[PDB]
C-alpha cells in the first residue's frame, strides 16, 4: 500500500503541468483519491478529490476552473492536470487515498511523499 | 452492522429451535437474522458475476455504403445483371425503368435496371449467451456486538457457485454460520443474453435479441464479415423510370436504446460481467453460532453517549457508547425501560449481548435496539452512573402490521412464488400457499405478461368495468384479476 | 430498421430500476395526446363510428376509447 | 458557507514528558467526524486519530481524542522527543469540502 | 437413480466414473459422498408430472 | 447440376450458430439444421447443436 | 495399426506435390484422418482434416485454398495434394488417424513416422 | 477467433528424480477436452493423456493430469531419463480448428 507521486518541477506563470500518482498494494478502484497541497510556511489545503470509480470530481474554489483531476483504474494512476498556473500555486502536493464506499467519504487514508511544484516568479 | 442504513432491510426472527431458517437475498436490501440465544447476523448479496460467455449473433447499427454501380437492359431483352451480384459484399436491387429511343435502345417498354452498392458495417453490437452454470454470487455477512459505528473476526465473504452451492462462514469466536443456497434458480439465466453496443452492457431477454431487424452475422467473426440481412439498412429509393438511388439509414444507436426498456444494465470487468440486480435464496443453518460475551462480568465504570441517539428508517435505535474505566473484555448492561422507578425491561434489544472487547483506556461500541411504541428511556449503565436518554416512537402496532403487509405485497409482486420462502421455517400452510401461487402464477404469466405498464393498466380498468357490471357468477373472477394487474403497476 | 420490437414486453422484474423506467407512462400518454391534439376532427369521426356500433351506452363508449387508442398508433 | 476549523494555540512550547493539549473548534455542528494528523518537516502527514476518539492503526496509546459539542481535544499524556511536530485537525463531515486547521506546533521549550 | 449402482473398478490413484440419474422436478441437490466430504451440486428440473 | 467439395460446421447446444466461411461465396449451396450433440461429440451440454 | 507416409521431397516455390499415407491394421473407413505439420524450429501445427467417409474436409487458414485432402477407402490411402507450395510450407508432415463416429472428433489417435517436404528457391 | 493454448515456461530444466509440472492455459472454456503429447526428436509424437486426466493405453502411471477452469496441468512425479523431451497440449473442443501449444521442453539440469 503506497502512493508514489511525480511530475513536479519549475513552470512559468500561466504555464501548464501534469502531476501523476501511482498506487500500489491495493484495489485502486475501491479507493477515493484526493489532492492536498501545502504552501511554504502555510497550513494544509484540501484542493481536489475524485471518487473511486471516476464518476464525479470535486474542486476547491481556490483551484476550481483551472485544474482537472482524473484517474485510470487500469493503469492504477491518478492525474492532476493543472493549467493556467499562478505563483500562488507553488507548494508541495500530496496525493492521498482512502477506501471509499460512498462518493468521497473515507476513514483511514494513505499518503504519498509529495512533490514540489514551483512557479518561476 | 452493515444493514443499519440500508432502508430496505427486513428482520427474520425465530426458527425451529435453532435448526435453520429459509431466506431470500436480494440485491437492493439485506436481512438481519436474529435467533433465540445467538448473535444477530446481517447478510447481504453484493455482486453477481457471469463468466466465459459465448458470443452469439452480432448485429450492425451503423451501415456505410460504397461504390455504387448499375446496369440497364433493352425494354425487350432479359434482365440487367451486374457482375457484382455474385459477391456477398454488395446489396443489389432490381427494378423497371422507362427506356427507349432516347436512351439508346429502339423500343419503348419498361426496361430492367439493377443497382449494386458495397456494404460495410462500423461498430456493430454483440450479444452473448449465459449458462446458469459458471455464474458466481458473492455474499457479505457481518455480526453485531462489539463493532463501533465506524482477519477481523466479525465479517465474512462467501462465494457461491452452482458447483459449490453450500458453504460455511467461519466467524471466529462466534462459531460458523452454515449456508446452503440455490444458485441456479435465482434469476432464470436461460433466457437472458449479455448485450454490448459500445462499452455499455445490458441484460436482454431472448426473443428480443432474435426479433431485431438489423444486419446480423452469426457467432464466429473470422475474416471479411458476412451480414445476413443485407437489405434493411439500405434503402433503394427509385424515381420512376429515370433514376435509381441507394441510401443508408443512420446509426440506429438511438432507436435501439429506446427499444431497450425494462432491460437491466450491467457492467463488465475483463472477461466477466457483473450484474448488480439479482435474486438468491439461501437456507441458513445457524446451529453452530455461539455467544462470545456470556460468562463475562458486566462492566461497571461509566458510559457516555458519543453519538447520542439515532433512529433508523424502520423504528430501531442505534446507540454509540464510550466506556471509560478499563475492566477488560466485559459485558455492557443496556435496556429499554419505562417508569425509571422500577427498571422493568421493555421492548426488544436487537443486538445480541453488547460486549466491549478492548481494554485500553476508553472504548467505543455500537448497539441497536427495538424500543416500544410509547415514550421510553434508553438506560445504559449499572447504578448511580446510569446514563438515560429519552426516546419516542411514532406508530402503533396497527400501522406496523399494515406496513408489514405492504412489504409482503411488494416482495410477492417482485419475486412471484419465491416470496413464499422468505420466512419459511416451513409448515403445510406455507407449502400449500406456495403451490397454489405457483399454479396461479403460471396461468397469469401465460395469459397476461406480454404487456407493459400502460397496457396492463388499460386491460385492468377494462376488466374492472366488466366484472363490475357483468352480474353473473364470474364477476369475482374478473375482479380478482384486476387486483393482480393493478397491484403490478402501483408497486413499481 | 423500422419495427425494432419494444423490450418492455419482456420487462425484467427485480428490485433495481430497469433501463428507462421513468419514461414509459409519459411516453404513451404523450404520443396519444399529441396525435389527438393535431387531428381533432377524427374525434368526431370516431364518435360517429362508435355510435353506430354497440347497443348499450357502455359498449359505445368502450368502442370510442378503443378507436381513439388504435388510431394514433396506426396499429 | 464552508466549515472552518480554529486551533487555539498557535505555537506550544513544552518540555519532554509534559502533558500536551490541543483544541480544535468547528464553526458548526459536526457529530464525531474529526481527524487528527501529525506532520513532521520533510515527511508526509501521519494520521493519528479518526472519528475524534479512535486511534489509527499502530498509533501509540498515549494519544487520546475527546469531543464536547463543537470543541475537540487532542491530548498527549507523556510527551516523547519524537512527538514535537505540527498537529492538524481535519474535517470529515458530509461533503468533500474539508478544512485543515491552521495547525499547532509543539516545541521543546 | 437410473444407473444401477455406481462402483469404481480402477484403483491406482484417481479414477473417473460417469453415472446418470432421474431427479425430481423441484430444486434438488446431487449428493455424492458420505460424511464431511460429500461434494454436492444444485440442480433444477423444469416440468411437472 | 454437379456437386463438389462439401464442408460442414457444428456448434454447442448453447453457442451461436454454425458458420462456414464458404457461406460468403455465391458458388456454394449451404443449409443449416440442428444436430444432437454432447459429452461424446465434444462439448459438455446436451441440447441440439 | 500403422500409418506409412510417403511422397515428400524437395521442390521449387510454386511446385505441386502429392503426399500419400497408407493405413494398415484397422478399418480405414471408421477413422477420421488429419494432417499435422511441424516447421523446423516450430511447434506442431494442425493444418488439415477429413472425415471417415470422405463427406467433408477441413483446411486451416494457413493452407486454405492451396492444399486438398482426400481419401480412398478401397485402397486404404489418404492423399494430401499440395499445390502452389511456398517456402513457408517446408516442414515435416504427419498423418494421424482416430476412431470417429462424428465428423472429425476423436480421442485416441495413431501417428505415422512423418515425411519431410522442403520448398527452397 | 480460434482457440489458442499457452504453455507457461517454454523450457523446464530439471534433473532426473525431480518433479516436473507443466501448465497449459486456454483462451476460452473447454470442459475437459485437452490432450497431452510427448514428442522426441526423430520420433512421432506420442499421445500421453486424453480428456485431460485419462492416461492413454500403455502410458506409465507417473504421468498425471489435472484441470481447474481453463488451467490444465501435466505432472511427472518421478522424472526418468527417457522422460526428457518436448511436451505439447492440444485442444479437442467441438470441431477441427484444433490447435497445439508452443511446446515446453524438459531439459536435463
Amino acid at each position: 500500500v503506497q502512493l508514489v507521486e511525480s511530475g513536479g518541477g519549475l513552470v512559468q506563470p500561466g504555464g501548464s503541468l501534469r502531476l501523476s500518482c501511482s498506487a500500489s498494494g491495493f484495489t485502486f478502484s475501491t479507493y477515493s483519491m484526493h489532492w492536498v497541497r501545502q504552501a511554504p510556511g502555510k497550513g494544509l489545503e484540501y484542493v481536489s478529490a475524485i471518487t473511486g470509480e471516476g464518476d464525479s470530481a470535486f474542486y476547491a474554489d481556490s483551484v476550481k476552473g483551472r485544474f482537472t483531476i482524473s484517474r485510470d483504474n487500469s493503469k492504477n494512476t491518478l492525474y492532476f492536470e493543472m493549467n493556467s498556473l499562478r505563483p500562488e500555486d507553488t507548494a508541495v502536493y500530496y496525493c492521498v487515498g482512502g477506501y471509499s464506499n460512498f462518493y468521497y467519504y473515507y476513514t483511514m487514508d494513505v499518503w504519498g511523499q509529495g512533490t514540489t511544484v514551483t512557479v518561476s516568479s | 452492522i452493515r444493514c443499519i442504513g440500508v432502508s430496505n432491510r427486513d428482520f427474520v426472527e425465530g426458527m425451529s429451535g435453532g435448526t435453520w431458517v429459509d431466506v431470500v437475498l436480494e440485491h437492493g436490501g439485506c436481512v438481519t437474522v436474529m435467533a433465540q440465544d445467538k448473535p444477530t447476523v446481517d447478510i447481504e448479496l453484493v455482486t453477481t458475476t457471469v463468466s466465459n460467455m459465448a458470443e452469439v449473433r452480432s448485429y450492425c447499427y451503423e451501415a456505410s455504403i460504397s461504390d455504387m454501380a448499375s446496369d440497364s437492359r433493352c425494354p425487350t431483352q432479359g434482365e440487367a445483371y451486374l457482375d457484382k451480384q455474385s459477391d456477398t459484399q454488395y446489396v443489389c436491387k432490381r427494378t423497371l425503368v422507362d427506356r427507349g429511343w432516347g436512351n439508346g435502345c429502339g423500343l419503348f417498354g419498361k426496361g430492367s435496371l439493377v443497382t449494386c452498392a458495397k456494404f460495410a458495417c462500423s461498430k456493430k453490437m454483440t450479444g452473448k449467451s449465459i449458462q446458469p452454470e459458471n455464474l458466481e454470487y458473492r455474499i457479505m455477512l457481518s455480526v453485531h456486538g462489539s463493532q463501533h459505528s465506524g482477519t477481523d473476526e466479525n465479517r465474512a465473504k462467501v462465494e457461491i457457485t452452482p458447483n459449490s452451492p453450500r458453504a460455511e462462514a467461519t466467524l471466529g469466536g462466534f462459531g460458523s454460520l452454515g449456508l446452503d443456497c440455490e444458485p441456479r434458480t435465482g434469476l432464470d439465466f436461460s433466457d437472458l443474453y449479455y448485450l454490448t453496443m459500445n462499452n455499455k452492457h445490458w441484460l436482454v431477454h431472448k426473443e428480443w435479441f432474435h426479433d431485431i431487424p438489423l444486419p446480423w452475422h452469426a457467432g464466429a467473426d473470422t475474416g471479411t464479415p458476412h451480414w445476413n440481412n443485407k437489405e434493411a439498412l439500405v434503402e433503394f429509393k427509385d424515381a420512376h423510370a429515370k433514376r435509381q438511388t441507394v441510401v443508408v439509414l443512420g446509426s440506429q444507436e438511438g432507436a435501439v436504446h429506446t427499444a431497450l426498456a425494462g432491460a437491466l444494465e450491467a457492467e463488465m470487468d475483463g472477461a466477466k460481467g457483473r450484474l448488480s440486480s439479482g435474486h438468491l435464496k439461501c437456507r441458513l443453518k445457524m446451529d453452530k453460532l455461539r455467544l462470545k460475551g456470556v460468562s463475562y462480568s458486566l462492566c461497571t465504570a461509566a458510559f457516555t453517549f458519543t453519538k447520542i441517539p439515532a433512529e433508523t428508517l424502520h423504528g430501531t435505535v442505534t446507540v454509540e457508547v464510550q466506556y471509560a474505566g478499563t475492566d477488560g473484555p466485559c459485558k455492557v448492561p443496556a435496556q429499554m425501560a419505562v417508569d425509571m422507578q422500577t427498571l422493568t425491561p421493555v421492548g426488544r434489544l436487537i443486538t445480541a449481548n453488547p460486549v466491549i472487547t478492548e481494554s485500553t483506556e476508553n472504548s467505543k461500541m455500537m448497539l441497536e435496539l427495538d424500543p416500544p411504541f410509547g415514550d421510553s428511556y434508553i438506560v445504559i449503565g449499572v447504578g448511580e452512573k446510569k446514563i438515560t436518554h429519552h426516546w419516542h416512537r411514532s406508530g402503533s402496532t396497527i400501522g406496523k402490521a399494515f406496513e408489514a403487509t405492504v412489504r409482503g405485497a411488494k416482495r410477492m409482486a417482485v419475486l412471484g412464488d419465491t416470496a413464499w420462502d422468505f420466512g419459511s421455517v416451513g409448515g403445510a400452510l406455507n407449502s400449500l400457499g406456495k403451490g397454489i401461487h405457483q399454479i396461479f402464477g403460471a396461468a397469469f404469466k401465460s395469459l397476461f405478461g406480454g404487456m407493459s405498464w400502460f397496457s396492463q393498466i388499460l386491460i385492468g380498468t377494462l376488466l374492472m368495468w366488466l366484472g363490475l357490471n357483468t352480474k353473473n357468477g364470474s364477476i369475482s373472477l374478473m375482479c380478482l384479476a384486476l387486483g393482480g394487474v393493478l397491484i403490478f403497476l402501483s408497486t413499481a | 430498421a423500422v419495427t425494432l420490437p419494444s423490450h418492455s414486453t419482456r420487462k425484467l422484474q427485480t428490485r433495481s430500476q430497469t433501463w428507462l423506467e421513468s419514461r414509459e407512462y409519459t411516453k404513451h400518454l404523450i404520443r396519444v395526446e399529441n396525435w389527438i391534439f393535431r387531428n381533432p376532427g377524427f374525434a368526431l369521426a370516431a364518435a360517429a363510428i362508435a355510435w353506430l356500433l354497440g347497443s348499450s351506452t357502455s359498449q359505445k363508449v368502450i368502442y370510442l376509447v378503443m378507436i381513439l387508442l388504435i388510431a394514433p398508433a396506426y396499429s | 458557507s464552508e466549515i472552518v476549523l480554529t486551533q487555539s494555540p498557535a505555537t506550544l512550547s513544552l518540555s519532554p514528558g509534559e502533558r500536551a493539549t490541543l483544541s480544535c473548534r468547528a464553526s458548526q455542528s459536526i457529530s464525531t467526524f474529526l481527524a487528527w494528523y501529525q506532520h513532521k518537516p520533510g515527511q508526509a502527514p501521519r494520521l493519528l486519530i479518526y472519528d475524534a476518539s479512535t486511534r489509527a492503526t499502530g498509533v501509540p496509546a498515549r494519544f487520546s481524542g475527546s469531543r464536547s459539542g463543537t470543541d475537540f481535544t487532542l491530548t498527549i499524556s507523556t510527551l516523547e522527543p519524537e512527538d514535537f511536530a505540527v498537529y492538524y485537525c481535519q474535517q470529515r463531515y458530509n461533503w468533500p469540502p474539508y478544512t485543515f486547521g491552521q495547525g499547532t506546533k509543539v516545541e521543546i521549550k
